[PDB]
């Protein structure tokens, strides 16, 4: 039942999520923490794989 | 030829300096690629 | 806040309507056109604009770049869209899919 | 004078130290070759 | 008179040469949102497909330089383009400006190859599979050349805008004078500026990627 | 005045050079039409490379125009 | 082509002796604007706009000076 | 890289168009003995 | 803001610092950009007129050379 | 008179830069049959290589003739 | 007074040495697109003698750029 | 002086004998792409061909380049 009531409370924010026109890259991270960046691993601008970019 | 008139160089370096390692880098940085959700 | 949809309704590339309607009322509809015509001719008569070798290499340039628009632009003018409605697409899918794993779950 | 170091350095804080320091050793001696033309003219 | 166009530009006293170097970084927006408009969607796209073109090459150490040889591809393609402009004053028409960008990107790029990695960097200069019997005459040319090499960027890209500007210049003093004499001649001068006009745009990027292509060898060859 | 006449031969002899870089366009350009033709999916990564050997075979041919407006205009 | 003329067959033709009248009624407004001072009471907004339509009909001195000598650039001689 | 296989065919197609070309061509007192000994019968599940 | 007004006064009354008039070409950029540019579907005239302006500017320090190759006198 | 002389031995020798563009296009015409010998059916994707590679080659052939007009006429 | 003109001269003579590198890097350029339209899974290791034949033909035209400096500036 | 003068344009002029080595390390260094990018097993074979092809064009360039350099200081 704990992980029932963390669950429906957790969709219900990924049900109400701003509309995507109005998000910012700053707003999608907190959302989707799979598109943060890893500014650690990677320091220096694109902070990412070139091959992935 | 007038790329030669040497007295007009510290006007091109400069400013030179001023953009392409300050102002085009900066706005660069604020060019970000988010990695794809699931 | 999200970006509205069009933009100022320039004619020309150069002169935005905010100048047609702002000298319609008492000039009429010709009124900026032949203000245009009017400063050119002047222009060039009084060596104002003085016809150089830049001239022709301005018409060109000019002549170059406003067929690139005509040709180039509705292709450009949309893929910049597919490249959103395509990265906006590929968000609200994964954000659906999202509940399914917690829907599920 | 506040963000200029917040916005003109911060950001380029990892770069202008550690990445570009090399560059800067060279800039060192494009400024002397610069003079340098200079001085004899 | 005909190198008028490449004198340093002042207007009432004012050096003006400072207001046309810091104008390209002014065309490129920015913005913190995930959906804007179609200048930043078309220009991010551009970044993007541009660094991973001259950076995939790199090593881990060598994409560390991502920043400044995508931010200085930015800077030539669009000093260059803004130069096809009528009357306007190109600043990588000048050997000053264009030995600023050269020789820094270039000494920081060997010094990296000298002061860590040198016992490999000593290893270019003599090719693998290479008998010794006339070794002491391709030393004076893998040297000879490096030594040359800040001063080969900077004036090919000197000399390909300046070379390219005065012969738009004179073809169009062409057809100026043979505008008043036979006219269906002029047509011809003039198409013939056209072809050199879609020209001189092609060179203005392909000398902005060369550039930045060459200081990436560089860099590869030192990382 | 023989210095400023010896002025001219330098600088019509100088800018000879610009046939050799106007020799190896056609090599680019002819090697691109027949690499395309054995690989014409490779259309793109090809045309990547006509344009590195056309800038680096005519930057050439500018260091004698460099030469040939050196001594023509600035001594 | 046409719409051109369309619109020219109103504004762009020599204009009635019944507007000289009240022509010269809008002179003496902006006349007695200068006895009394009454160019304080413009705002920048249509300030500038009667400035462009001077400019306007001044360049009407010029292609009427450039038709007096049948040249375009300059005098000829 | 020749046009049939940027368009997806494959020399196995290639050639059996090839040959069918070659015996349309062949003449009356061949063309019918020539086809019988070349047909195909196999058939896929 | 002009436009409305009407006084020689407000070329005094505006605030002619260092960072004042930096305030108002930051804020007459974002007039401009917000206008033209910012917007979806936006079209290629939010560039091809700051050239236009960059032309005119670009012709302007130029005239004092091009003054020397008039093909008249008067 | 030496002057106005030594113009047309430095014209005349800056005219010989455009032999590297007669070069340049038989290279370029040489591989256009070479290349559609290959594959005839890119036969109209070859010919538009052929006339730019053929273009680039009068634009290092005009680099010479701008010299060998100023030499010849803006001295 | 005519020692000056003669360095007009050999030094015009000396820079159309060039011309053997614009046609040089355009046979290396022109190699690594045949080359690599036969063998695209090459690319890494052509391109690595591109770049030093570019280099050892441009030191080859820069030799004499040299010598048209050492002889129109040094002496 | 005539003989100071002379020996410029000499030593100028002999020096234009480079330009053969400049497109002998590139068709060396050319085809070098075209002879790896077919049999890549023969690596260390090929590139000491190409050196080889490498040291004797250069070796003509070096013959001209000593000659300009015996008719200025030498005698
Ligand atoms: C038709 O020929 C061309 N085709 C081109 C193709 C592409 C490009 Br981009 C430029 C091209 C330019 C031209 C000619 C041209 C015609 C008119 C004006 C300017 C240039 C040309 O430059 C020939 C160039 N060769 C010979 C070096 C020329 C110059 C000068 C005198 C000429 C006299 C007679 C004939 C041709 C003459």
């Amino acid at each position: 039942k704990a992980r029932i009531v963390e669950y429906e409370k957790e969709m219900e924010k990924m049900k109400n999520l701003i509309p995507f026109d109005q998000m910012t890259i700053e707003d999608l991270n907190e959302a989707f923490p799979e598109t943060k960046l890893d500014k650690k691993k990677y320091p220096y601008w694109p902070h990412q794989p070139i091959e992935n970019l | 030829m007038p790329q030669l008139n040497t007295t007009v160089w510290p006007t091109m370096i400069t400013p030179m300096l001023l953009t392409l390692f300050l102002i085009t880098q900066l706005k660069m940085l604020n060019t970000n690629y988010h990695l794809p959700p699931s | 806040p999200p970006l509205p949809e069009y933009g100022g309704k320039v004619r020309y590339g150069l002169i935005p309507e905010e100048f047609f309607q702002f000298l319609y009322p008492k000039t009429g509809v010709t009124g900026p056109y032949v203000l245009g015509t009017g400063l050119i001719l002047y222009a060039l008569s009084k060596e104002i604009y003085v016809i150089s070798a830049e001239t022709f290499t301005a018409l060109s340039v000019l002549g170059v770049m406003v067929y690139g628009i005509k040709k180039y632009g509705p292709f450009v003018a949309d893929f910049a869209d597919k490249l959103n409605e395509q990265k906006l697409a590929q968000l609200e899918e994964a954000k659906q899919a999202s509940i399914q794993h917690i829907q599920n779950a | 004078l506040q963000s200029i170091i917040k916005n003109i350095w911060i950001p380029m804080k990892p770069y202008y130290t550690k990445v570009y320091q090399e560059i800067w050793i060279g800039m060192g001696l494009m400024g002397f070759i610069v003079y340098k033309i200079r001085a004899a003219d | 008179n005909l190198f008028a166009s490449f004198i340093a530009p002042t207007i009432l006293g004012l050096p003006a040469a400072v207001l046309i170097i810091l104008f390209p970084p002014l065309l490129i927006p920015t913005s913190k949102y995930l959906i804007n408009n179609r200048l930043i969607t078309t220009q991010q796209w551009l970044i993007k497909l541009t660094s991973k073109q001259m950076m995939t090459m790199h090593n881990t150490k060598g994409r560390t330089w991502s920043l400044m040889l995508v931010s200085l591809i930015i800077f030539i393609a669009t000093t260059n383009l803004l130069g096809l402009l009528p009357h306007s004053f190109t600043p990588t028409t000048q050997l000053s400006m264009n030995l600023a960008m050269a020789i820094p990107l270039w000494a920081g790029t060997v010094i990296m190859g000298f002061r860590s990695k040198i016992k490999n960097a000593l290893a270019h200069f003599l090719p693998q599979g290479t008998p010794t019997p006339l070794i002491p005459m391709l030393v004076i040319i893998e040297t000879i050349s490096l030594l040359i090499q800040p001063m080969a960027l900077a004036v090919r890209l000197t000399a390909n805008i300046t070379a390219g500007h005065l012969l738009m210049h004179l073809i169009g003093s062409a057809t100026l004078a043979m505008s008043t004499i036979n006219l269906p001649s002029t047509l011809i001068i003039f198409t013939i500026l056209i072809l050199l006009t879609i020209l001189e745009i092609a060179v203005a990027l392909i000398q902005a990627y060369v550039f930045t292509l060459l200081v990436s060898l560089y860099l590869h060859d030192n990382t | 005045d023989i210095d400023t006449a010896a002025k001219f031969i330098g600088a019509g002899a100088a800018t000879v050079g610009v046939a050799g870089s106007g020799a190896g366009i056609g090599t680019v350009f002819g090697s691109l039409i027949i690499g395309y033709a054995r690989n014409p999916s490779l259309k793109q990564q090809l045309f990547s490379y006509a344009i590195l050997g056309f800038a680096l075979s005519e930057a050439m041919g500018l260091f004698c125009l460099m030469v040939a407006f050196l001594i023509l205009f600035a001594m | 082509l046409a719409t051109f003329w369309y619109y020219a067959k109103v504004e762009l033709v020599p204009p009635t002796p019944a507007e000289i009248p009240r022509a010269i009624q809008s002179l003496k407004k902006i006349v007695n604007s200068a006895q009394t001072g009454s160019f304080k009471q413009l705002t920048v907004k249509e300030a500038v706009l009667n400035g462009l339509v001077a400019t306007e009909v001044l360049m009407w001195f010029y292609v009427g000076e450039i038709i007096g000598k049948r040249g375009i650039i300059g005098y000829d001689v | 890289v020749a046009y049939w296989r940027q368009a997806g065919l494959s020399y196995i197609r290639y050639s059996q168009i090839c040959a069918k070309a070659v015996r349309d061509a062949l003449k009356t007192e061949f063309k019918a003995n020539a086809e019988k000994t070349s047909g195909s019968n196999v058939k896929i599940v | 803001e002009v436009k409305l007004g009407e006084l020689p006064s407000w070329i005094l009354m505006r605030d002619f610092s260092p960072s004042g008039i930096f305030g108002a070409f930051q804020r007459g950029y974002y007039r401009y950009y917000n206008k033209y540019i910012n917007v979806k579907k936006g079209s290629i005239s939010g560039i091809t007129m700051v050239l236009a302006c960059y032309v005119l500017f670009s012709y302007s320090f130029s005239y004092k050379h091009l003054k020397h190759e008039r093909l008249r006198k008067y």
